[PDB]
DNA sequence: AAAAAAAAAAAAAAAAAAAAAAAAAAAAAAAAA
DNA sequence: TTTTTTTTTTTTTTTTTTTTTTTTTTTTTTTTT
């Protein structure tokens, strides 16, 4: 019976494992240079060592071994843009601690890991802490007695436990009690405790947090800021090491156009990957500057252009007229019946017939599902409102040129 | 395709190429079906029969499996989707269960079989109007639930609208619209002369007045008075069944002379234009208490009669709305008795407001804090004859 | 006799060649090629992909995925080692739907037959748990979801940020495609669902905005084709079927023509297309939209008319197909009303041609055509509830519409332009000269 | 960053010459594209420029009021405009933006 | 009197689409008429002719409500001559139930609505569509409880919704001229001291 | 009497509370031996 | 008579619907000219 295996499951008996190939993966003596290279600037492979985030792994590493080492426990709460390296240069801490604990030059220490979006409320946030001490999955509030009872109870010998808490922000609510419990758990002698708190606004605990609550969460703050262009061609030119796929000015053209546009490495990473399979079809061993641009032009869209040149010729002239009438009222809400005056103006210029106001409510629909305007529901027609979603130069610089 | 077109053709006569159009698209199983078909008219122009006797006899010749719905009946999705798949995975029993839309898709997706069988499914929403009233995903699954079960099947939507009403901030599939034009003078008449045969036997049922009855009653006689009922009932409306339903009564009316024993169309152009004006009411005084009387045409003056023009008549386009002190004041002002404010007249305010006398335009949280406002809603001849029974003019204080 | 059954043969061939055949794919030969390949080097190479099919509605979204499954499935080096999830955003209304239908499609240990035990976060911290614990010796999943913008409209877009984070992981090699019909998708991601996502996109607009690939595409719809292009097509289709739409597909084995039937109907067939009043059907239907799905629904009613007795396709039944496509149907709904209504309608688009389109009642267009009324000799005899009927019938059939009070003092607007209440008069059968006239002034 | 640098600046640009301040996405877009016509910049497109708008708010600078439609949400600025001009420490760039009236 | 006209009207509407539906036009005093109706039931229980719902306004917010509160309505009713949960009540469950126990033998499903003018009007006409819809399928018979006018039902009922109506207009006896029979036969009686 | 601010009220979105349904657990009845 | 199996009822847990809070926008009232 499978209800066995849920019972297993529920204790944590059966390990979720999952199926296997028939085929055994290929070995990195049939791969390309290219192929290598495209492999190594894969987002997924981690560096052991960050490069640019030294300063900010010094100052984890000195609030993670302090806490460690004094055994008490406290709160520290990291914030910044996504891409920037946060929970890169925090497990790597992690890791390092690790490291140091497993050859005697440190006390032990057990480290949870929660992430508040890979939960459904934040209440299950108490069965996944549970859930990584035993292993057992219980109710939420079975859950919260006993890590309440763990936490609050004093008894030797006790080891530290680094709590960390990936996107604070979701387990805030109405009534902030997952993350008041959070936060003072720390604050209490017999647990020790240390939460470090990784989050992307910088005033978090002022905006959405209680009186409370930030005051429980401290004034010991880290902010990673974006990378510069330097910054995103040290970090491609590391994951390359000492291939030649990559030129020297590609590097720095993918970091000039992404260090303008988010600071993400994410984005830098992807692009050069984007333009290492580019440059895979053109039978080039090397990935030029030229490849380069091809995929800032494809990973970096801006295809409204393209979508009013390839609209029919009725919905061009919808598209004129709903620009026509936006200029001849000056509001930027226009309802039907305006717009079909439009219509009719400009069909009765270029000496075309157009569809009655039925098949006119139907090319209304179709570019507003294609979100080139924006459209009401058709049950109220002649009267439903229009947006025009993109912009007016937009469409005179599509059907002119 | 053509044995389903020949035996609905003589059900419904005048309506050849519809189901022309019909036994084209959906006729036979062993080719394929559009994936939605929407064909609308107005009402009783025949949309629900004909795709209800088209389905049955598609059942019946073929080897499909038909559903036909109303979608005023299905309040939730779960409703239309249990009806579905009832009838169209049909010796189920109690066994039935459909979640949501998916679980809908993946049962009809394990109903397909073997090409060699040849068969399809067909499903006919009347009402369709409702479609665009429902969870936002009702309309969009079933314009493509021939793609997405993967099944040879046909959905027909039935309403009085175009389609150009049935279109989303999301977009919709393609469909094949069927128009049900309105029968002119000449269709209508073979309408209503098609059942010639029916209404003789009935005659002959109901003896020299039968002798007299079968020798002319004949299909001419019926058609001449059938000119005679359409010249006058046409004007006023096209609608199939209720032409049928006056038709008969008139012509119950229009044999007393020719079985008593021109000249035919004056004794029936008095009850002619008697039953024109009863059209649209199929049917085969409102005693009040005084106090409720006078509390009637109180508010009727005081939804009437401008309530700046009341600091003038009493102190010796719509119906605007009052308050009940306004009209307990008017009430004290023309009853010129001054009775005592006991709970007999409040009861009697919240009672016409309970029959549908008055009304709640406003208020309705605040009913005893003065907030509340009211409004009349009869008209003058009922005040006139309230004021005739009792004797007090209304129209000195209109 | 023998020439009917080749054209109820033609007939069911064109038919089910128009509707059904979801893997044939008509052009993109870029598009298609960036996702084969991208999908390979996720099941072969073991990388990690995201992918983002956007394109207008009609185009071939659903048939590109289609056909570059069905071409990758048979290899046994796809079809072994890479399991494939497809989820719907019109079905998956939820994230407990989607993830039920996820641990069902996975085969995971909480399955057993269809249903899946435990909650909504148990489902979730079971699929991660499984998702975290593989790596490049696991098979490759592939999540193709369509609606994808419905997805975006979720919780959290919780399953989102799960769906992107195990690609930008050292997990199991998945690949995420989102196929939706809107330009502006990206910027309904959070941010750090836009930040995990691989900014690849492809855009699918149509390639036959140019009116002669209207025309060869309306000709290769209609054409017979060789009987050993039959074969391949049939041989493709029984080996992806060896191995979802492959249960019921074209399947062209069935159908074998006669090379002399074959040249006759595609003699007619260009000959057809070769005129002047079946190309401007063609640039009437190409003026409007220039889909496929549009051609395609124009040439199934038109396939739908080979009768027996009139078996050749003509220019004429291409030009009653495009009058039944090019009219109006809100006037053919005004031609179906009685006189009285009529009358109603000419006494609003009066009070709307007088008062600019105020809003009007029930009593201000009953006393327009009471006024009319006392002097027509023919509507003598209306009373004033047979016209509050008609008005009823009016509302109802929306050519009357509310501001969204009493019904007989419900304000409203007219529904219709004046244009079309114009050729309706035009239209109108057995209309008297009263009513005619009353609508000039 | 540049287009944030360019999108702080076109909405204080917004927030001087108009005493209006409900200022949509959509309407601060257009405004913006004149801006980076004018200094010669490849502008960024609506679905990049409400990235960029949202990654300006993870600083505190503005604050997005959420619509139906993305076009229609609504950048309120609270940060006063000496702070801005401080924080961008680009006032060769900003001097020319706040003299540039014209693109408006 | 009129207890044996509608007795002869569900009868005769059971010896035969549009529904079959009975305005009773009572007096403006409703907690006079429902046990008039009770009366009914009664009798539509002696001949075995019909099972019987009653319809309250309260009961009727929604159409959900009003086609639960119907079915629930009928199943007890024949439940109770000789149970389903509130959301479980449905038309396509009353279809399965009349089949199981009453087409073997025909059993009208008399409607009764004693309270006409308390109705929201939406329900009430989604309530006789729906009805309609089901005529052939189901042998829907629909008394109503009028208590103004017929003017009232001509007003409330919609072109489209009256369409499918082939309503008999019934009388009662004025509520003063009951009091009147009263005071003459009762209070005024010599064997009362 | 109109222009403009201003406080009150309505609309709508979003989060929580409560009701309902479904599964787990414990108690009871009936068969196994 | 004692043990094990299957039914029934209770209690817990999860899902869905209704209510409540909260933000935004409108809107009718009030002050100034
Ligand atoms: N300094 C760096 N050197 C090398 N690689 C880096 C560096 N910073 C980031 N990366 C790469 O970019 C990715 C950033 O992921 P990470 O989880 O650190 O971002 P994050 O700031 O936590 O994002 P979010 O806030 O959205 O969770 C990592 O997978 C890593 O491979
Ligand atoms: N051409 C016709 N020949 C014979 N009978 C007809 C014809 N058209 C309509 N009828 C009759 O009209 C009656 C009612 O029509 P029906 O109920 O189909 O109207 P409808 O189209 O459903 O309108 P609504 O949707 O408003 O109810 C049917 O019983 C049918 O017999
Ligand atoms: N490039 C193409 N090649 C072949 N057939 C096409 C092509 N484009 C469109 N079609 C036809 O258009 C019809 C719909 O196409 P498809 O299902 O691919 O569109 P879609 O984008 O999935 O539509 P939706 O977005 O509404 O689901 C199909 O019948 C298909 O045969
Ligand atoms: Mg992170
Ligand atoms: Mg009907
Ligand atoms: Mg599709």
């Amino acid at each position: 019976t499978p209800s066995q295996k849920m019972k297993k499951i529920r204790a944590g008996e059966l390990s979720p494992s999952m199926q296997q190939r028939t085929d055994l993966p290929a070995k990195d003596s049939s791969k390309s240079e290219l192929q290598l290279a495209r492999e190594q600037l894969h987002v997924s492979v981690v560096p052991k060592s960050l490069p640019c985030r030294e300063r900010e792994f010094e100052n984890i590493y000195a609030f993670l071994e302090g806490k460690i080492q004094d055994q008490c426990g406290g709160c520290m709460y990291v914030s910044g843009v996504p891409g920037t390296g946060k929970t890169a240069t925090v497990t790597g801490v992690i890791r390092t601690l690790q490291r140091m604990a497993k050859q005697n030059e440190l006390p032990a220490f057990e480290y949870l890991e929660i992430n508040g979006m890979r939960l459904t409320e934040p209440r299950q946030a108490y069965v996944q802490i549970y859930k990584q001490l035993t292993g057992k999955t219980v109710s939420w509030e079975q859950a919260h007695a006993l890590l309440e009872k763990r936490f609050t109870t004093p008894a030797p010998r006790r080891v530290t436990t680094v709590l960390l808490v990936d996107e604070l922000d979701i387990l805030c609510n109405r009534r902030q009690d997952v993350v008041y419990n959070l936060l003072d758990w720390p604050t209490k002698s017999a647990a020790k405790l240390v939460v470090v708190t990784i989050a992307n606004t910088m005033d978090l605990p002022e905006r959405l947090l209680m009186g409370k609550v930030t005051s429980r969460l401290g004034l010991t703050r880290l902010t990673f800021q974006p990378y510069s262009h330097k910054q995103l061609q040290e970090i491609v030119t590391a994951r390359l090491g000492g291939s030649e796929t990559f030129k020297g000015e590609a590097v720095q053209l993918v970091a000039r156009k992404v260090a303008a546009v988010s600071g993400d490495a994410r984005r830098a990473l992807d692009i050069c990957r984007r333009a290492t399979e580019i440059a895979d079809t053109a039978a080039v061993k090397c990935v030029t500057m030229l490849h380069v641009q091809q995929a800032l032009a494809e990973m970096i869209a801006s295809a409204k252009v393209q979508a009013i040149r390839n609209c029919s010729r009725m919905e061009q002239i919808f598209l004129q007229a709903i620009a026509a009438e936006v200029t001849r009222t000056g509001v930027e809400e226009t309802t039907f019946m305006g717009v079909y005056q439009q219509v009719e103006t400009i069909a009765a210029f270029m000496g075309v017939t157009f569809p009655p106001p039925g098949r006119a409510l139907r090319l209304c629909s179709k570019l507003g599902a294609e979100r080139l305007i924006i459209s009401e529901h058709s049950r109220n027609d002649l009267f439903q409102k229009i947006l025009l979603n993109v912009s007016a130069d937009d469409i005179h610089y599509a059907l002119r040129v | 395709m053509e044995a389903i077109c020949s035996s609905l053709e003589p059900l419904f006569p005048c309506r050849e190429a519809a189901i022309e159009t019909l036994g084209e698209l959906i006729g036979d199983s062993s080719e394929t079906y559009p994936s939605a078909i929407y064909l609308f008219g107005h009402s009783g122009t025949g949309k629900t029969a004909l795709t209800r006797a088209f389905l049955k006899e598609c059942g019946k010749r073929q080897n499909v499996r038909t559903a036909h719905l109303n979608a005023i009946e299905c309040y939730t999705t779960k409703i239309m989707l249990e009806i579905l798949l009832d009838s169209l995975a049909p010796d189920q029993g109690d066994a039935l269960k459909v979640d949501n839309m998916l679980d809908f898709v993946e049962q009809l997706r394990r109903q397909a079989a073997t090409r060699v069988e040849d068969q399809g499914f067909l499903i006919a929403v009347d009402n369709a109007e409702r479609l665009r009233d429902m969870d936002a995903n009702v309309l969009p699954v079933l314009l493509r639930l021939q793609e997405l079960t993967n099944l040879n099947l046909c959905v027909i939507l039935l309403s009085q609208l175009p389609f150009e009403k049935f279109y989303n901030k999301t977009g919709l599939s393609e469909i094949v619209c069927l128009h049900l034009a309105q029968y002119n003078k000449a269709e209508t008449q073979r309408i209503l002369g098609s059942d010639f045969q029916q209404v003789r036997n009935q005659l002959l049922e109901q003896k020299k007045r039968l002798e007299i009855c079968q020798e002319a009653v004949t299909e001419d006689f019926y058609n001449n008075y059938l000119n005679l009922f359409l010249s006058v009932f046409y004007k006023a409306c096209r609608d199939v069944p209720e032409l049928q339903l006056t038709a008969r009564k008139c012509l119950s009316t229009y044999l007393e002379p020719v079985l008593d024993g021109s000249r035919l169309w004056r004794h029936i152009a008095g009850p002619l234009r008697s039953a024109l004006t009863q059209i649209y009411m199929r049917i085969e005084s409102l005693e009040l208490p005084y106090y409720a009387k006078f509390l009637l045409i109180a508010a009727f003056l005081a939804s009437h009669n401008a309530a700046k023009q009341d600091k003038r008549l009493f102190v010796k386009l719509g119906p605007k709305s009052f308050s009940i002190d306004r009209l307990l004041a008017i009430f004290y002002a023309i009853l010129e008795e001054k009775v005592g404010l006991t709970c007999n007249l409040l009861s009697q305010i919240s009672t016409l407001v309970h029959l549908n006398l008055l009304s709640f335009v406003s208020g309705e949280q605040n009913i005893m804090e003065g907030s509340a406002r009211l409004q009349c809603t009869i008209g003058l001849e009922f005040v006139l004859q309230i004021g005739k029974v009792v004797g007090f003019n209304v129209r000195q204080y209109l | 006799p023998e020439a009917d059954r080749e054209l109820v043969s033609i007939r069911r061939f064109l038919k089910e060649r128009l509707q059904r055949d979801y893997t044939t794919l008509r052009g993109y030969a870029k598009e298609r090629s960036n996702v084969r390949l991208l999908l390979q080097r996720t099941a072969e190479m073991g990388e990690s992909n995201s992918l983002l099919l956007l394109g207008p509605r009609g185009s071939g979204k659903t048939t590109l995925i289609n056909s570059v499954l069905a071409d990758l499935l048979p290899n046994k080096s796809f079809g072994e080692n890479t399991l494939i999830v497809h989820l719907d955003g019109n079905l998956h209304t939820d994230d407990r739907v989607a993830l039920k239908s996820i641990t069902v499609q996975m085969q995971l240990e909480n399955a057993a037959d269809g249903k899946v035990f435990g909650s909504f976060a148990e489902n979730l911290a079971f699929l991660l748990q499984c998702l975290k614990a593989g790596g490049k010796h696991s098979k490759s999943v592939i999540f193709i979801l369509e609606e994808f913008d419905l997805f975006c409209a979720h919780h959290n877009q919780t399953l989102l940020y799960n769906l992107f984070d195990v690609s930008q992981s050292a997990q199991a090699p998945i690949c995420v495609l989102g196929v939706t019909c809107r330009l502006d998708v990206i910027e309904l991601l959070e941010k750090r669902v836009k930040s995990r996502f691989s900014h690849r996109q492809v855009f699918l607009f149509p390639s036959l905005r140019r009116f002669e690939d209207y025309v060869d595409l309306c000709r290769d719809l209609l054409s017979l084709p060789t009987g050993n292009s039959l074969l391949l097509a049939a041989e493709k289709i029984y080996n992806l079927q060896n191995i979802y739409f492959s249960r019921n597909h074209f399947d062209p084995g069935e159908y074998g023509f006669s090379p002399r039937l074959r040249d006759a109907w595609n003699k007619q067939i260009c000959k057809v297309l070769a005129t002047q009043q079946a190309r401007s059907t063609l640039q009437a239907l190409h003026d409007f939209d220039i889909s496929e799905a549009y051609l395609k629904n124009f040439l199934f009613r038109l396939v739908a008319h080979l009768r027996p007795q009139s078996p050749h396709i003509t220019a004429e039944k291409m030009a009653a197909v495009g009058s039944q496509f090019e009219g109006d149907d809100k006037i053919e709904l005004l031609c179906g009303l009685s006189v009285l209504e009529l009358c109603l309608i000419i006494a609003i688009k009066h009070h709307s041609q007088i008062y600019d389109r105020d809003s009007f009642n029930f009593e201000i267009i009953y006393a327009r055509f009471s006024k009319f009324a006392k002097v027509s000799t023919t509507m003598q005899a209306v009373e004033r509830s047979i016209v509050l009927k008609a008005f009823e019938h009016l509302r109802i059939a929306e050519l009357i519409m509310p501001l969204t009070v009493q019904k007989e003092f419900e304000m409203h607007k007219l529904a219709l332009t004046y244009s079309q209440i114009h050729h309706c008069m035009q239209r109108y059968q057995a209309l008297p000269t009263e009513v005619a006239q009353w609508a000039q002034s | 960053p540049l287009q944030q640098k360019l999108m702080l600046c076109t909405l204080v640009l917004m927030l001087r010459n108009e005493r209006n301040k409900d200022i949509s996405m959509g309407r601060l877009h257009e405004v913006y594209r004149r801006v980076c016509a004018k200094r010669n910049i490849l502008a960024l497109d609506q679905a990049e420029f409400t990235g960029t708008v949202d990654l300006v708010e993870t600083r505190g600078i503005l604050r997005i009021m959420r619509k139906k439609e993305p076009r229609l949400h609504k950048v309120l600025l609270q940060w006063d405009e000496e702070e801005v001009h401080a924080a961008l420490s680009d006032k060769q760039l900003i001097a020319s933006i706040l003299s540039d009236t014209a693109c408006l | 009197r009129t207890l044996e006209q509608l007795v002869d009207f569900v009868v005769g509407q059971a010896e035969r689409e549009v529904l079959p539906t009975a305005a009773l036009l009572t007096g403006i005093n409703q907690p006079d008429h429902l046990s008039q109706f009770t009366a009914l039931t009664q009798r539509l229980h002696a001949q075995r002719a019909a099972m019987v719902c009653v319809l309250q306004s309260r009961d009727c917010a929604t159409l959900k409500a009003a086609v639960e509160t119907l079915v629930f309505g009928l199943v007890e009713d024949n439940a109770e001559v000789e149970r389903l949960r509130r959301s479980q009540c449905t038309m396509k469950q009353l279809k399965s139930w009349y089949t199981n126990n009453f087409d073997s033998e025909r059993r009208q499903l008399v409607v009764i609505l004693p309270d006409f003018e308390c109705f929201n009007a939406s329900v009430l006409q989604d309530l006789i569509l729906i009805l309609s819809a089901h005529c052939g399928s189901l042998p829907f018979v629909l008394v109503l409880g009028v208590a103004t006018a017929m003017t009232a039902v001509h007003g409330t009922l919609p072109y489209h919704v009256s369409s499918k109506i082939r309503l008999r207009v019934f009388q009662t006896q004025a509520a003063p001229t009951g009091l009147n029979e009263v005071l003459d036969k009762v209070l005024l009686s010599p064997k009362y001291a």
